[PDB]
């Protein structure tokens, strides 16, 4: 009748770690197909009834939100990779997963979880020393500031939808990053807009910012679309006379008074519109609608309006022109105004878009991507995103190591040789680590449709000849010098991704018991 | 058909010793024993706990394991309640009480099966306790001399950090020792003044990086930035600090004091009241020489305007508990009223500065070589939320253990890593052989229970206990030419991740346990096991 746990779940022992391993396998397998430039996509339907398709391990894991407590440890560590480093998210999940798979046969044979973790801690520490040793300090060596970044983006765009058009898209990626202050680069500084219709080769590059022109109200053939040096004012207040929700009941004894009240309401909004004119603004932008009367008033003043603009687009405009948003019209100051070098409205995609260009105060830029379908624009956007990342990292991280599995191959080799002098349980665990590292060149081959067995054999044998930059070639199925081919990753990504995968492996293998509090 | 008999209380599942309930109670405890058994030792195991709030905790802490379980059965409640006693009256010993109490019950299963009554078992255990406590007084080797130097604090802190965070001791030990030596004065030959308040060391955490970026602050850290224009104080000494709880705006009544405006003139006069009343209020604060104002509530636009004009540092502290602690350093008293800045309620601070930790701006209230705070802050860093929280617990153990170094006999040291328990097994057993009559049966088993410590230390490290244990006993099972056993009292249990024939010495790593912790924990464990063994019935009424 008396109980110990009142229905609270608790389980401990070797079987508990094996269960934790199985949970990690489910996570590893979920992301497995996304590895490599030819990786497959994952389709996730969220609880909010929104469907997404992506191969970005960071987006995938954040949407899956795997509940199993063991998975939460693995996923959270991969999340930290996304926050602390910005790349290697899939590598952390995959590397940790394979290690959990390797731990299983050792635990079953009665190998203590302490020695499994201890061998991993030593073997990984050795790997970090080797990855650091491989670091190449590269700046302008046999490559100009332009050639380095164009070669980086062009490489990223290989075997992509925009590979044959690299001559066009590479320029946008390199110009986009070089338009930024190298002292502080952030993905948020390069915006991308989607414009259905037309060919992808017709995309636009803007040194300032632009927005979709969400203002869809009346006002054809008015509000001048082009300004040389406009003053930009942003407001919160809605400038329409009548609301969609609010109103007033008017009841008086005279027809003159009935009209007087309607005119009074017109006068009240008129004074607010006049104050905007007194500001000396040329472009009037609002988070809320700017009404039919307001735009006719402003148009007769040769002032261009665009209302109902999203908070993100409004901020990017103000942040580009150097102005400020004011809630009211009576409190506006001249320091709220910004300026762009050019404002224009484009007819691209058979729809009107509002562009700013050459903004002298901007720290950002925008790409406007065109295409006949969401799948075309999305595929171009994803290819551009990866290209932007490698261009960004080319400026931020001078210490690089060969990619394509090349770094993993050298570490694995040095571990296989190191273990030759180790006796006891540590020998088996070090070798298991050396084997687990091969999951990367393996999955890179398999997801690409290559003969992974042949390529892995060629990589092992060719590497033993002293050429430490051999890796997976994705242009033609073979192996080659991925350093000379400009397929590289920052040394810090390899060190941090490995350390993160190691942490996730050790944290979960260290667990003997799970308790789930009920209530 | 089948009739019932023997149960006359109610429809129930009878729990009487007539059916071996004394064993069922122990068997029930075995479940929680096996849980905590995997925690103790530098190489202990982690446990995953899913909180009812959806928080996932992966920790070594045994108290968390027990506290987060909903427990009814009286047999385990005795041991869990005993554990909580260990948490309140001592800064350590959590695993020692739970594990030893279970093992004392485990060995009792043989004595009970032998036919030895619960009374006879308890009587022997009480005798063994009395022998054990006397031996602990005499097995002392080292002593902390209450000098509170860094080297002395580190000697104790190191083994305290171990068994929760192993391999991080080099960083964590420095974090605690620096915080303690800052707030813990050197004192001796006086017991009237208490030292080392539990609130003397605060721990805060910032996401990102790892423990290598941790540090120690000589004062209090607040998560808020200065809301005013002034972001820091000058280097001038003895800045006067005014502390308020009431929002800083137009003066009002402590209770309600809300002004309603209906007439045009009322709005005109009230608006003027705001500017005139706030200025005069801030004027008096400035005229007193106040350079920093600390509010438990918001500060209005005009209040910030005039506070800026007077050059007064404006810092909000939304936490009343943080203000209550600040009052212990700067001496200020918060004003619940608005417009009554009595000078008697002012405090002092030497420096208030805005600093960035990990990109997160915080405000520090600190001193350099004067009017020195008795409260310090330890800064923890980490990109992983779980490890960041778990390190905080490791620091808590470091701080809590130092509390045990105070006046009540915290000096005496015993060799750790199981060396104490191994010696106790030999000494308690010999007392058993000398003790006449049936008492020897339970006294000997009392000794047996203590092997769980050298056994757990080996097992958790991945060592074969069936080879380590006989070597541990052989090291202490020595005959010496004298009454006093010496020349090597340091033989402990290795926890190394690499093979090493034999055992290492305590003196090599300076792993010592506190006498007060060992005597108290064993005393508590004996009372816990004693109670459970005495139970021959569970009584309950239907709800």
């Amino acid at each position: 009748i008396v109980v110990l746990k009142e229905g609270t779940d608790a389980s401990q022992g070797k079987g508990q770690i094996i269960s934790n391993i199985n949970a990690c396998v489910a996570v590893q397998e979920a992301l497995k197909p996304t590895l490599g430039p030819l990786g497959s996509d994952i389709l996730i339907v969220t609880s909010n009834q929104k469907t997404t398709i992506s191969n970005d391990g960071a987006t995938i894991l954040k949407l899956l939100d795997v509940v199993h407590p063991a998975a939460k440890t693995l996923v959270d560590i991969s999340r930290a990779q996304d926050a602390e480093v910005g790349d290697g998210t899939t590598s952390v999940t995959i590397l940790a997963g394979e290690l959990m798979k390797e731990a299983k046969p050792f635990l079953e044979e009665g190998i203590s979880s302490h020695l499994i973790m201890k061998g991993y801690r030593k073997a990984v520490s050795l790997a970090v020393e080797k990855i650091n040793e491989l670091a190449v300090d590269i700046t302008s060596e046999k490559s100009s500031g332009r050639e380095l970044l164009e070669r980086c983006a062009r490489t990223a765009m290989s075997s992509k939808l925009i590979h044959n058009n690299a001559d066009f898209f590479v320029k946008m990626c390199v110009d986009a990053v070089l338009s930024l202050d190298r002292n502080d680069l952030d993905d948020k500084l390069i915006g991308i807009k989607k414009i259905p219709g037309g060919a992808m080769e017709e995309s636009l590059f803007i040194n300032g910012v632009a927005f979709k022109k969400t203002f869809s109200y009346a006002g054809f053939e008015q509000q001048p679309k082009k300004f040389n040096n406009p003053k930009i004012l942003s407001l919160n207040v809605e400038l329409e006379l009548k609301a969609e929700k609010d109103n007033a009941e008017v009841r008086v004894e005279h027809v003159e008074d009935y009209q007087a009240i309607v005119d009074a309401e017109w006068q009240l909004i008129f004074e607010k519109l006049r104050q905007v004119e007194e500001t000396g603004a040329n472009i009037v932008l609002s988070k809320l609608p700017i009404g039919d009367l307001a735009t006719q008033f402003f148009a007769d003043r040769n002032i261009f309006c665009a209302g109902r603009v999203s908070a993100d687009d409004m901020n990017r405009v103000i942040q580009a022109v150097g102005g400020s948003i004011q809630s009211t019209t009576s409190d506006i100051k001249p320091e709220h105004l910004g300026t762009c070098a050019l404002f224009e409205e484009m007819q691209i995609g058979s729809e009107r878009y509002n562009l700013f260009q050459g903004c002298p105060q901007a720290k950002t830029c925008t790409l406007l991507l065109r295409g006949g379908a969401e799948q075309v624009i999305a595929e171009v956007e994803r290819s551009l995103h990866d290209a932007i990342m490698i261009v960004k990292r080319a400026l931020q991280n001078k210490l690089i190591v060969a990619g394509g599995g090349a770094t993993e191959m050298e570490v694995s080799k040095c571990l296989r040789d190191y273990s030759k002098t180790i006796a006891g349980k540590q020998q088996m665990i070090i070798n298991a680590f050396a084997k687990a590292l091969e999951v990367i060149p393996r999955q890179l081959c398999e997801n690409a449709g290559f003969d992974a067995i042949e390529i892995l054999n060629k990589l092992r044998l060719a590497h033993s000849k002293g050429e430490k930059w051999y890796g997976v070639v994705f242009e033609t199925e073979n192996i080659g010098d991925n350093f000379a081919k400009f397929v590289w990753e920052p040394a810090l990504v390899k060190i941090n991704a490995l350390n993160s995968a190691t942490e996730a492996t050790n944290l979960i293998l260290s667990v003997d018991e799970t308790i789930t509090n009920k209530g | 058909q089948n009739p019932n008999a023997g149960l006359f209380k109610q429809g129930y599942n009878s729990y009487s010793n007539a059916d071996g309930q004394i064993i069922k109670s122990i068997a029930a405890i075995r479940e929680l024993h096996q849980m905590c058994l995997t925690s103790m030792g530098p190489c202990g195991r982690n446990k995953i706990i899913v909180n009812h709030l959806g928080k996932i905790i992966i920790t070594n802490d045994a108290a968390t394991m027990l506290r987060e379980l909903d427990i009814v059965h009286p047999a385990v409640k005795v041991l869990v309640m005993a554990t909580e006693q260990q948490k309140i009256d001592m800064g350590d010993g959590t695993n020692l009480v739970m594990i030893l109490a279970g093992e004392l019950l485990n060995v009792s299963e043989k004595l009970i099966s032998m036919g030895l009554s619960a009374v006879e078992i308890i009587q022997g255990y009480n005798m063994a306790r009395k022998f054990t406590l006397k031996e602990l007084d005499e097995m002392v080797v080292g002593e902390i001399t209450d000098k509170n130097d860094k080297n002395e604090l580190l000697k104790m802190i190191k083994p305290v950090i171990s068994s929760k965070k192993y391999g991080s001791e080099d960083i964590l030990s420095e974090l605690v020792s620096e915080a303690v030596s800052h707030v813990l004065p050197v004192a001796q030959q006086a017991g009237e003044i208490p030292y080392f308040n539990v609130d003397s060391i605060r721990v805060v955490k910032i996401m990102g990086g790892s423990l290598s970026n941790s540090t120690v602050i000589k004062g209090m850290v607040f998560n808020r930035e200065p809301e005013g224009h002034v972001k820091s104080l000058s280097e001038d000494k003895k800045h006067k600090v005014a502390v308020f709880t009431c929002p800083l705006d137009i003066a009002n009544t402590e209770t309600k004091g809300t002004v309603l405006l209906h007439n045009a003139q009322e709005m005109l006069d009230f608006s003027k009241g705001e500017e005139k009343q706030i200025d005069a209020m801030m004027k008096e604060i400035a005229d007193m020489g106040v350079e920093c104002i600390v509010a438990g509530a918001g500060v209005g636009e005009l209040a910030l305007h005039y506070l800026n004009r007077y050059g007064i540092l404006v810092l909000k502290v939304p936490s009343k508990f943080e203000l209550r602690r600040l009052c212990r350093v700067c001496g200020a008293t918060p004003l619940p009223r608005l417009g009554a800045p009595t000078p008697e309620e002012l405090g002092l601070v030497e420096t208030v500065k805005t600093m960035e930790i990990g990109g997160d701006r915080v405000t520090v209230f600190k001193q350099e070589q004067g009017e020195i705070s008795r409260t310090s802050t330890i800064i923890l860093r980490g990109a992983t939320q779980n490890n960041l929280d778990d390190i905080e617990r490791a620091i808590d153990d470091g701080v809590a253990a130092v509390k045990g170094l105070m006046k009540p006999s915290g000096g005496k040291l015993l060799p750790g890593a199981g060396a104490t328990e191994i010696e106790l097994i030999s000494r308690i057993t010999k007392y058993g052989e000398r003790t006449p009559g049936l008492l020897q049966l339970a006294i000997k088993q009392f000794a047996v229970a203590f092997e769980v410590v050298p056994r757990t230390l080996a097992e958790t490290a991945g060592l074969d206990v069936n080879e380590v244990l006989p070597n541990l006993y052989a090291a202490h099972n020595v005959t010496e030419p004298g009454a006093v056993k010496t020349d090597h009292l340091y033989k402990g249990v290795d926890i190394d991740g690499e093979s090493d024939e034999g055992v290492k010495d305590i003196r090599e790593e300076n792993i010592y346990d506190m006498l007060a912790t060992k005597k108290f924990a064993i005393n508590v464990a004996t009372e816990a096991a004693t109670t459970v063994l005495s139970i021959d019935q569970i009584i309950m009424a239907k709800k």
